[PDB]
């Protein structure tokens, strides 16, 4: 069942990526931002900034050096401020991209190379494993996570009383289908008979709030009887 | 801090406020102002993304049942209070009360009532369902037994909780009361949020005050230059003012971009804390308060989030 | 008064709406300034009345549109204005024209601001509504009820960085 579910999930990833393009908006945003910045940088070459012509060669071929100096100074001021703007925006954007790259390196180290217990760091669910996939100027992680599916109401109890001794579950939780009490692992319903091998005894019955009564089946007594 | 104030500024009205000659002179500079507006709009969109990342982490809007048998733990000061008009908690109300030319301030996409609804959903999920509602469908669990699970997550067996439940509940209620009293007494707590607010206010005020500077021109008033000088020389003076005011905008936008990068780092940290600290239980040391982390409760705040880290 | 005029008092000039203000100038004071050195009140030289100056209303004009591949019908958002200064909807985010107000709440598609979103839903036209935070739920919490999942789903999610 688990292998089939995983194969189906990979198939659904294929279907989504071959269907909708909106998934890679994060990479496309980077590409578009950089392209728009370069387009603005180029279009700033065609501005006058107050000079008689945006083209340097026209000013040079039209004016004597004393006035060509003033016009070229105007153009130089404008274009140098354009590069200053472009470089500042690029530095800020590259800091943001480096933050994303550090996050992706952390996700690869803690998410592909191991199993993360951090919540929502590796996809929504209980992280199982992650598979990296390269992408143009980026990385795509396929986070395989465990998601509980079909939950059933149960009656629960913090502990149970057997002989004046309060039994708490070792690794699990006491539940009751309505008549019989069981101990089950808390993430997946598999009922088990409450024995001394499933529980541990601490203190007496007068303290725990919500304690209930049941028999803790001692395995050794039937063996002694037989 | 999670978000800034979504401020947008129009060049043509800022540099050349209602002036034909100045606007014509400003045309020569190209797309400087288109890219200024683009940078500011990108910042504002990022601010909405910050708030959505931090708070909109819960699929369904859970709500605590009218019966409040939380094993003796008293969450009345953090759960929503319907008596107030806006469905905010007592501590959220304290937090909100403690914080005090082409320039537009765009309203945030999520209103404060919606932010409070998200924090309410997160509290209800954490209280009534532990960490399960982050992994999947919210599964109810008695709060005493959830605290037993959290104790087991720090290396203390659950019998300790069950045998010291009354003392633990009293200690937790005492701690919540101490939070209330501190947040009613001293305003020095919310310096992190008030600093963001003050920095933005100083930036905008300086940007406006820059309209009173000559930048070398005969006057900082543009109509006065127009009514005093002949067009050939008024062009030079207006170009001086345009260069000065355009530089003022460029400085303001660059500074806002850097500050917004800082705020986005803070908002990513807040999103990580909400995911790993409210929706779960963290074994990362000192990431969720000084101690062994048991559970955390979020509270909305003016342009920020407040985490109440319960630690052992 | 109460009209966008290009005034010119004693020496100071500007554009705005002049309204009967209740500020109390001193007898020698002529005009008032804001915290940011911006003139907001002027004493009328002929009759000693104090007039508050408010800038003539302005703001961005934002066009809300689904994809042209989907439709060529749009809506317009006049930011932070009275709807009279412009199927008309007044919001906190401005004046919205061309979108039909709906009392239903849906998942946000095109963000407008202050909790209002827009979308192109059905016979199809632009709708504007208070965005929905999610499907409101109440957990069946009680002091002895636990829910334990009896089955699981292995999900593969894509994260792009
Ligand atoms: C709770 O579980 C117990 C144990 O499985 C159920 O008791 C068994 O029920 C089946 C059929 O219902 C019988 O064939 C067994 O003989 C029963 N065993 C014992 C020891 O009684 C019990 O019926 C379940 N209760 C509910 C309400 O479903
Ligand atoms: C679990 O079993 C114990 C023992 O039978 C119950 O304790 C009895 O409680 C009643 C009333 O509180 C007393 O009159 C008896 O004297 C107690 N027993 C003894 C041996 O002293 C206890 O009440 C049971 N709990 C539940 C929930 O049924
Ligand atoms: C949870 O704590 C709050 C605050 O201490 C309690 O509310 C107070 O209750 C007392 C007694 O009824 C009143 O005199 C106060 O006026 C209340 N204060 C406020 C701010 O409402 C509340 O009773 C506690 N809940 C439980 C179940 O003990
Ligand atoms: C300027 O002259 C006008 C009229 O020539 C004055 O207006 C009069 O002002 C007085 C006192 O304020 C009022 O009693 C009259 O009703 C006004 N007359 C009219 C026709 O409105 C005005 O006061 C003068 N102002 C100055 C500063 O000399
Ligand atoms: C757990 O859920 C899975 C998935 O719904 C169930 O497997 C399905 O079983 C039906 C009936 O045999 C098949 O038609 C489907 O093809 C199965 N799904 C898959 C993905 O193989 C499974 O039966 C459930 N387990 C329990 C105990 O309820
Ligand atoms: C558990 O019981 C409550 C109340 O009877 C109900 O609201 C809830 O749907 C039940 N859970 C399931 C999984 O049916
Ligand atoms: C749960 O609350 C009900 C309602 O009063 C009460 O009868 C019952 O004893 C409580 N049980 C526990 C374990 O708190
Ligand atoms: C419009 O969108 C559809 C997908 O719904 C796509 O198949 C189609 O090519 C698009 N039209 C154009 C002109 O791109
Ligand atoms: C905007 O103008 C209209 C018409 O005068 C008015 O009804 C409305 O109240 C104004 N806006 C606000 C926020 O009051
Ligand atoms: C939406 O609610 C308002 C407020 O009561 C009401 O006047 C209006 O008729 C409602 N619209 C519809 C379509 O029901």
């Amino acid at each position: 069942l688990i292998a089939n579910q995983f194969n189906s999930a990979i198939g659904k990833i294929q279907d989504s990526l071959s269907s909708t393009a909106s998934a890679l908006g994060k990479l496309q945003d980077v590409v578009n931002q950089n392209a728009q910045a370069l387009n603005t940088l180029v279009k700033q070459l065609s501005s006058n900034f107050g000079a008689i012509s945006s083209v340097l060669n026209d000013i040079l071929s039209r004016l004597d050096p004393p006035e060509a100096e003033v016009q070229i100074d105007r153009l130089i001021t404008g274009r140098l401020q354009s590069l200053q703007t472009y470089v500042t925006q690029q530095l800020i954007r590259a800091a943001e991209i480096r933050a994303s790259a550090n996050l992706a390196a952390t996700k690869m180290s803690e998410c592909v190379l191991g199993q993360s217990k951090r919540v929502d760091f590796c996809g929504k669910g209980y992280h199982l494993m992650s598979f990296p996939q390269s992408a143009p100027h980026g990385v795509v992680f396929l986070h395989v996570t465990y998601v509980p599916a079909q939950e059933k109401n149960f009656t629960t109890a913090p502990a149970i009383c057997h002989d004046g001794k309060a039994h708490f579950p070792r690794e699990g939780v006491f539940v009751s289908n309505g008549t019989h009490w069981f101990v089950t692992q808390r993430n997946f319903y598999e009922p088990q008979i409450i024995t001394t091998d499933n529980t541990f005894v601490s203190g007496n019955c007068d303290v725990v709030i919500g304690i209930v009564n049941n028999t803790v089946y001692d395995p050794l007594q039937p063996e002694l009887d037989s | 801090p999670v978000s800034m104030t979504k401020t947008s500024v129009d060049c043509t009205m800022y540099i050349c406020g209602d002036s034909t000659e100045c606007s014509n002179l400003l045309l020569q500079y190209g797309s400087f102002c288109t890219q200024l507006n683009r940078a500011l709009t990108g910042i504002a969109v990022e601010q909405d993304k910050n708030t959505q990342e931090v708070f909109a982490q819960v699929k369904q809007i859970y709500k605590t049942p009218p019966i409040k048998d939380f094993g003796g733990f008293n969450f009345s000061q953090i759960l929503p209070d319907p008596s107030k008009p806006s469905k905010r908690s007592f501590i959220e109300d304290l937090l909100f009360n403690k914080v005090t030319n082409g320039l537009t301030v765009l309203p945030p996409l999520l209103t404060d009532e919606m932010i409070a609804q998200y924090t309410s959903a997160l509290l209800a999920g954490t209280i009534t369902s532990g960490w399960t509602f982050g992994a999947g469908a919210a599964l109810q669990i008695p709060f005493a037994m959830q605290m037993a699970y959290r104790f087991n997550g720090i290396g203390v067996t659950q019998n300790v909780l069950y045998e010291n439940q009354k003392l633990i509940a009293n200690q937790f209620n005492s701690a919540i009361g101490k939070i209330q009293d501190s947040l009613s007494s001293t305003a020095s707590a919310l310096g992190k949020l008030q600093d963001v607010v003050n920095q933005n206010a100083q930036a905008l005020n300086t940007l406006v005050k820059q309209l009173s500077s000559n930048f070398g021109a005969i006057s900082s008033v543009l109509n006065d230059i127009l009514s005093r000088l002949d067009p050939p020389e008024a062009e030079v003076q207006i170009d001086r003012l345009i260069t000065g005011r355009l530089q003022s905008l460029q400085t303001y936008v660059t500074q806002q971009l850097i500050r917004a990068a800082e705020i986005r780092a803070s908002a990513n940290l807040a999103a990580t804390k909400m995911s790993e600290c409210v929706l779960g239980q963290s074994k990362r040391v000192d990431f969720c308060g000084k101690g062994y982390h048991l559970m955390s409760f979020p509270q909305s705040a003016p342009h920020g989030v407040v985490f109440l880290h319960v630690t052992y | 008064k109460n009209k966008c005029v290009n005034f010119n008092f004693n020496g100071l000039t500007g554009t705005g709406v002049l309204t009967e203000s209740n500020k109390k100038f001193l007898p020698f004071q002529q005009f008032g300034r804001d915290i940011a050195d911006t003139t907001d009140a002027v004493r009328d030289p002929q009759t000693l009345e104090i007039l508050d100056i408010t800038p003539c209303s302005f703001g961005g004009v934002s066009v809300i549109t689904p994809g042209t591949n989907t439709s060529n019908q749009v809506a317009v958002l006049y930011q932070d204005v009275n709807c009279t200064e412009v199927n008309v909807f007044q919001t906190r985010a401005g004046c919205l024209i061309g979108a039909e107000h709906v009392n239903n709440s849906y998942e946000c598609d095109i963000p407008i601001g202050a909790g209002i979103c827009a979308s192109y839903q059905t016979s199809q036209s632009i709708i504007a509504y208070t965005m929905s935070l999610g499907a409101e739920n109440s957990v069946a919490y009680s002091n002895n009820s636990i829910a334990i999942p009896t089955n699981f789903t292995i999900s593969v999610t894509t994260e792009i960085l």
